[PDB]
């Protein structure tokens, strides 16, 4: 898939 | 047949639908205008490796290193997290600063290290980033590798440079070996011992890496560290 969510904390 | 003529500019950017994005821009969408998440179009383009969209948005005056998102990061930060070497190369050519730090205290070399992106780590080192660059947390790329990459690389690559293997981070004074024991990263432990890691050097609580091994009751770890003195 494509990236459609922003990077988040682990 | 969905022809993308209905898609918003963020979704069309994510998917690289170039002509859709270009029509929305000429019809008045400001390439600098963030979305409801405080993310710019450059960010979405970068994290999806949309090389041509990146050129286009920058030519329309998008801000190359504009912070965005909950993690307060540049588009280059995003591409680095995601592992897009070509995009890292492309963004650095337009002046993106790999030394900028994000909201977690990390610059690009640390992001590449902690997500296992060995070729980007090699590239940043080849472009002048110091292999032992300390981030805002006092972590080196080797510490991040020991902690998060349970894999030969990027640890093996990092050890081919003149790293100071027995550095400790700023707040815990944990060496990379400490971090690998803490994390149960058995692949990395052997590499660091073989690279001269001191198993007795103590952190800020006075625990050595052997102490941490003994603490975790891990027979394999205790034996391997003990036999490296």
């Amino acid at each position: 898939g494509v990236v459609a969510s922003q990077p988040a904390r682990v | 047949i969905d022809d993308y003529s209905t898609w918003d500019i963020v979704k069309a950017t994510q998917y690289g639908i170039y002509e859709r994005c270009r029509e929305l821009v000429e019809a008045g969408y400001d390439v600098r205008q963030p979305d409801k998440e405080n993310v710019t179009l450059l960010h979405w383009a970068a994290i999806n490796n949309r090389i041509d969209l990146v050129k286009y948005y920058i030519s329309k005056g998008a801000i190359v290193d504009q912070l965005g998102g909950d993690l307060n990061s540049t588009p280059l930060h995003w591409a680095t997290r995601q592992g897009h070497l070509s995009m890292v190369v492309q963004l650095m050519k337009y002046g993106a600063d790999p030394s900028l730090i994000d909201g977690e205290g990390c610059s690009c070399i640390h992001l590449a290290a902690q997500f296992g992106h060995t070729s980007i780590v090699a590239y940043l080192i080849a472009k002048g980033q110091d292999v032992d660059m300390m981030d805002q947390n006092g972590m080196t790329p080797l510490m991040w590798a020991a902690y998060r990459t349970h894999s030969v690389d990027p640890t093996r690559l990092l050890l081919t440079f003149n790293v100071s293997v027995n550095l400790g981070d700023k707040y815990h004074k944990n060496t990379a070996l400490h971090w690998a024991v803490l994390a149960g990263n058995t692949t990395v432990i052997s590499l660091l011992l073989e690279a001269g890691a001191n198993v007795d050097a103590q952190n800020i609580k006075g625990e050595s890496a052997l102490d941490l091994a003994k603490q975790r009751k891990n027979v394999w770890m205790i034996n391997h560290l003990q036999e490296a003195r």
